[PDB]
């Protein structure tokens, strides 16, 4: 039994080809995993609180309070794009391919090992290690999804990239049900804001505990475990951003006079006056038909209220945004109209020699141009008396109730009849692959997280924990402290994923931006003499296309 | 540019580093006499431009290295001199159209190029 | 590393002086000297000894090799004054010395 | 022709638009054209 | 850089335009006190570098726009000042290894950054 | 599983025979391998520099600067002739055989073992060793060759000879891409030579990393691994040097008078004068037809510029030479016109008891006679006024630009129309077996290294590394220092190679030189009472043959 | 020995002296085995005499070159070691509004790196006495017959046994597609024109 | 138009076309001409101009 090992170790990228533009991108990967024995034992419910910060006046949310159930188990999981792909391999996908389709996913675990630590006292101490055959490892994997769900990166504690370096899973946890309400506050607020907790509604409680649900293959080690392949169900994603904004929807007006000399300050003429132009329009009184005012088949994007926190069971939380900041060059900070900004560390950047610790941060803009730029928006009466007098219209400079930061733009919305937008572009390699789809019946039209969504059910996760041991002592069903033999165990892990894509084709006269090395990043790709690594972010949606 | 006659090559370069706002595209090489003149204010190449007398073409990449070129030959028999080339470099035009207009500061006084 | 001594020199215009230096690791001749030329400053004069250029020759003269160097001033005027610097160039990192302080004798 | 395939860890130089030539590709208001030269052998490979 | 405390962001930029030889890669931001010190002389990023105290990292593209960054925060409680940033900018090192060495000229005198 | 061992151990030489002169020489070998665990972990890029030596005036190249990528892995490899053959066996091949053909190659690895070191402190310390079953070994082998290539002996760090003594592979490494330029210099040179480094062209970068390419069978130990056999593609090699030089090409002139007495100072006569001779010639004015001047079907060998370093990305490097020094007895030093000279040590000579260390060196001449001897070459005008006056011709004693060491001969070349030469003779046992063939399309006509070349693709190598282990601590994708359990592992190795050869046959009246023992080397073959060994070099191309 | 700190002026060490190194070599006396001196499977490119006009029926004409200037950054002018330089006009550039006429010119370098850089080449005697004295070797600074522009490098050639190179890269869009092949029997191994 | 096949082989099929205007040749008979410029090879120097 022990005298064999059944596994293989693969990180490869192989391009198999078919007829007529359909190309299977088949990527594999693997990692080495080390796993501490969980120090706790029983399932554990905890409520976290920090209030001096919500106590002091102001501080809308610098934090809230949550309650979770911490299992001893731990989660090895896929669903990053740094687990399988390489910024070397990533190139040939995004330059040649206009679309993706998802197919199939599978995992297996092979050649487990279990070790042991015996800590001497009178010795220095030195740590003895004797490989233990008869100890055991637990593997619990469900394809039913019944037990509750998370992906992981809302943080990116996910498996480390590169396949020479080990990586660790993370302890597994999920939200419980409480109630909280929090009243506003600011610097000038007097009295008390009345911040209170609020127990738990007993009507609704979920303790979900996998040992009450899903089987568990147990392993001493010669043995392997393999999950069969569970397919996906999805819709494709476009790799090609849409530049045309509400200006480019239509046929442009006809110039009646064409300019002359080469070199430019040279401006053509619309050739008619503003009064006599001919065309369709929507407006209160038109002797005016402009490049601006005119009927367009529909809008693009939506103006959304930004930084508005609606209250609920958890009270304060942020209301997300589905668009990019494209067209707005003057508002940055981090992600002004919203540009999801990843913060990770020590594991996929902030080059791998970093003394102490400190997070890593980059604002990821959109490469899609849909203008939501709030500045330069206002409203008129229906009379259209031009030039307009200050008393008959609005500006972003006008308060609400006598305030300043608010313009009017913080309270607005449209979205309704004519709007549309493009599915959120995938990001890399801190992003996410697939996402489970909501349980209710109205099925939001997208997610500001994942590119792809299983419309039926997504494949599950892989849970693992060391098997317990006792020496001699015990009490039955006791939350007192039972002694233990400190151990740990390593197991290799493999993964496979299947893609389908189509080659794009030129039909333009122009070349198109690609990713490539230069001297801007000269070496962001090549290791540092201590072994340094980064894998800087890279923006992929590179391909402009027609829209309407 | 020169020196000196009748139409030799290159020798116009400044300034590195931090040569201005990269708007696609910008100036200013000072320009010109100073009593004149001049120079209807560079675009970006295939086709965006350009200056007011033929063979005055300008080209350069606004990325780093931030540089300039040529410039250029061109027709020098008029004994004119602008030998620098220093920046800030307001709004070019092309971009512009405020209307226009205005030009804050400059740098690096007299460089004179021979006839 | 590198240090710069003597100090407190008050001289008539045009007169000479000796300025010297001492260092540990054997520097070949990397020895250099920075001289204002007040403005735009420090505006190095002589490259690794000896190049009299920059900006025109025979204002000062350096010479010597190895762990020591001797800095020398032939033409002294009101176009040079005050205090100056030395460097060594070896490995990581660079390092600077500190200071001479020679101002024209006024009394 | 045959499609190449990655086997490296690095991306590779490609041709593309930038601002160096911003418009060397787009006509001029009089009808100007250039078609500036372009250097193509872009792909590094192993040798021995 | 600063101003002023304890570790705010950015405000180091100069010089545009024509910031030097683009060799991959170059200096000089002046550097430093001037009585010191300093600063073991930038590489190019993944991995080429770098400076002598952590979180001193530098990055920029030598193409146009020729610029610089950050720089940087870093640890300023020592009240030190280099507020410019002007070029020529000899041989960096890394390239270098003449052996070494030497540094011709500089520009743009005193800019001082507060503690 | 552990209770078996599947392998066998073979070093043998068996001669199987066929009909009509074709004889298969089938040689096998094997070695014992010990392999330290690589102390580094991450892939590592390093640039090496030594400049005070290029700094000081002179020193054309006493060294340059290179940049490499050091993997943790290590390379066990064949491709020496001391790994399988014996100076006992080597005899019967070279005496009886006029040609070789290559056929097939294969390897396998069996009966791996893994050990462990636990270093005590309070103890002397003593090194404990406990055989670890569940630890692991990695084996990575590609038949695609995609990952970059080296053979190894440009040094001969290759596997040790003899099959009773262990041997170690070597850490694996390859060149990166930089740029360097170096200006000349000499003693009398003043100023500075301007020696500079020059960064890296970002346009072209290869990080090749096998974990991104090729699979990896993993092994705990009962298990074996075997690569199937990948054939060769080659052209034969002659074991028979060609003595005839440009003198022997033709039919010699006819003596008109034959000498008389026995014993010699006895010189025949050409019998005619120099003027009246009859024959073909190429020359400006012939009343002269000599033994020297006459038309020959073509030349032999080529006069090449020697010690001329052309500059490139790496700047200075030596321009090789394809011929031997045969005919030149006055120029030795080491390999004057070039005679590749091996320098090895401690592993295949410099008898195996040698205090401290010091290299071992012998100049290997050619046994082929093709004269390139530069002395005694000069040129005439086309007039041919004889005896010639010093002002109308040249000598090797005449400077160039007023120099001395140069004659004219350092700037010359011919090669062009009529030249030819014989493939480089194999050497032993420090030489090389096969060599991969260049990627470009013009395919140089030979190599001054290997006898044989695969015209399509050669078989790959065998890469191996210990599998990592952790006790308890870690950070994900961290270039900080993760602790480790110092281990090492040994595995047996076998090898097989197939040859095909033809027996030569006499047709002469004379015997022919063979290798054999004598008293010159009386014992260079027999061990020394401490266990000493040498395996002195041996020159094999022994057989003279006709040429034209 | 492997270097330590991150950031670079950090230089590894070959770890042995120059004398005790072990490996194959071709050289007159080796106590020296370098990164430079060592046996290589074959060369790359060829050093060719440049700007040498051989005479024939037409007398003067230029002797072409099959390599690129890659590795030589200090020699440009137009195509120093040769970098075929197209000159066209009015029809494929020099933007189509151009008053009067005037040609259009750009030096097309190679993107292939094979170094033929002539500077930094010289020769030694077979003795190898180092450091070498000026009288025993050559430099590019040494005349021929008392001249200057010539170094020695204008008269040299190699090409012979070990050389090889890559077929000329296509250029665009001023280049050529196909080319007819010569009538004689020896069929030159390529063309410095067509791919 | 890019037409595709199995296993990496892709036919790049390009077409083009032009409009051609053609003056009538003003000469008629076949014509042999020798061109000469010598003051330039005449003056000393000027290897080949």
């Amino acid at each position: 039994g022990v005298g064999i090992s059944t596994g293989t170790f693969n990180n490869q990228t192989e391009f198999k080809f078919l007829e007529n533009g359909w190309v299977y991108i088949t990527a594999n990967s693997s990692r080495l995993v080390h796993l501490n024995m969980p120090e706790s034992e029983n399932y554990r419910r905890v409520v976290v609180n920090n209030m001096d910060k919500t106590a002091v006046n102001g501080n809308m949310a610098l934090d809230d309070i949550h309650a979770e159930i911490v299992t001893p188990w731990s989660l090895v999981d896929a669903n990053a794009w740094g687990v399988w792909f390489n910024p070397g391999d990533w190139q040939l996908i995004v330059n040649t391919m206009s679309e993706l389709h998802l197919v199939s996913f599978e995992q297996e675990i092979f050649n487990v090992v279990l070790k042991t630590v015996s800590e001497s006292a009178t010795q220095p101490p030195t740590k003895v290690y004797n490989n233990d055959l008869t100890a055991s490892l637990m593997v619990a994997l469900d394809s039913n999804n019944t037990m509750p769900f998370t992906p992981a990166a809302m943080r990116s504690e996910t498996l480390g990239f590169y396949p020479w370096k080990p990586t660790i899973p993370t302890p597994w946890r999920y939200y419980f049900q409480w109630d909280r309400t929090l009243i506003p506050s600011h610097t000038g607020t007097s009295g008390t804001p009345t911040n209170i907790y609020h127990g738990t509604d007993p009507d609704d409680v979920q303790f979900y505990t996998i040992e009450n649900s899903v089987p568990v293959h147990l392993l001493r080690t010669g043995d392997e475990f393999a999950t069969g392949t569970f397919f996906f169900d999805c819709k494709p994603c476009r790799l090609t951003h849409t530049w045309q904004t509400n200006r480019a929807l239509g046929l442009p007006p006809f110039l009646n006079s064409l300019p002359q000399s080469e070199g430019d300050t040279n401006f053509g003429d619309i050739g008619v006056q503003q009064d006599k132009r001919r065309g369709v329009t929507q407006m209160g009184n038109t002797n005016y038909i402009t490049e601006a005012t005119i009927m367009r088949p529909a809008e693009v994007g939506y103006s959304a209220p930004y930084y508005s926190f609606e209250a609920s069971t958890q009270g304060p939380f942020k209301t997300p945004i589905a668009a990019g900041r494209g067209g707005a060059q003057t508002d940055e900070n981090q992600a002004a109209d919203g540009n999801p900004r990843y913060a990770f560390g020590r594991q996929h950047g902030q080059k791998t020699t970093t003394t102490g610790e400190t997070p890593e941060r980059f604002t990821y803009i959109a490469h899609q141009d849909t203008g939501r730029y709030p500045e330069g928006d206002w409203i008129q009466n229906i009379n259209f008396n031009l030039p307009v007098t200050n008393d008959n219209v609005l500006l972003p400079t006008d308060p609400i109730g006598g305030k300043t930061g608010i313009n009017y733009t913080n309270i607005f919305n449209t979205y309704g009849p004519l709007t549309a937008l493009n599915n959120v572009p995938p990001v890399y390699p801190n992003g996410q692959i697939w996402d489970k789809e909501f349980d209710t019946d109205l099925k939001p039209r997208l997610h500001v997280n994942a590119p792809f969504v299983c419309q039926n059910n997504c494949p599950g996760q892989l849970f693992v924990k060391v098997a317990p041991n006792l020496t001699n002592q015990y009490d039955p069903d006791a939350s007192a402290n039972m002694s233990r033999i400190v151990t740990y165990s390593d197991f290799w892990w493999k993964g496979k994923l299947v893609f389908k894509a189509k080659l794009r084709a030129s039909h333009t006269w122009n070349p198109i931006q690609q990713m490539s090395i230069n001297v801007d990043n000269q070496f962001n790709y090549v290791p540092s003499n201590i072994g340094g690594m980064k894998i800087v972010y890279e923006k992929s949606q590179l391909a402009p296309r027609k829209l309407y | 540019s020169g020196p000196g006659l009748v139409q030799p090559s290159q020798t116009l370069s400044l300034t590195c580093t931090v040569s201005g706002f990269s708007l696609s595209s910008y100036h200013v090489h000072w320009v010109r006499q100073p009593p004149g003149k001049g120079l209807e204010w560079l675009g970006v190449m295939w086709n965006d431009g350009d200056t007011s007398y033929n063979l005055a073409l300008n080209s350069r990449l606004s990325i780093s290295r931030d540089t300039s070129k040529s410039q250029v030959f061109f027709k020098m028999s008029s004994l004119q001199t602008e030998d620098t080339a220093t920046y800030y470099c307001a709004r070019p035009e092309l971009p512009g159209l405020t209307y226009g207009v205005w030009f804050p500061y400059w740098g690096q006084g007299t460089l004179v190029t021979v006839s | 590393l590198m240090t710069q001594i003597p100090a407190s020199m008050s001289i008539s215009v045009g007169d000479r002086v000796t300025m010297n230096c001492k260092a540990s690791q054997n520097v070949d001749s990397n020895v250099d000297w920075y001289q204002q030329k007040t403005g735009q400053s420090p505006n190095l004069l002589i490259y690794k000894a000896s190049n009299r250029n920059t900006g025109v020759p025979d204002r000062f003269t350096g010479s010597g090799s190895g762990t020591d160097f001797t800095f020398t001033i032939s033409n002294m005027q009101a176009e040079d004054l005050a205090v100056y610097y030395c460097m060594q160039s070896t490995s990581y990192p660079l390092t600077f010395g500190s200071g001479t302080k020679l101002e024209i004798k006024r009394a």
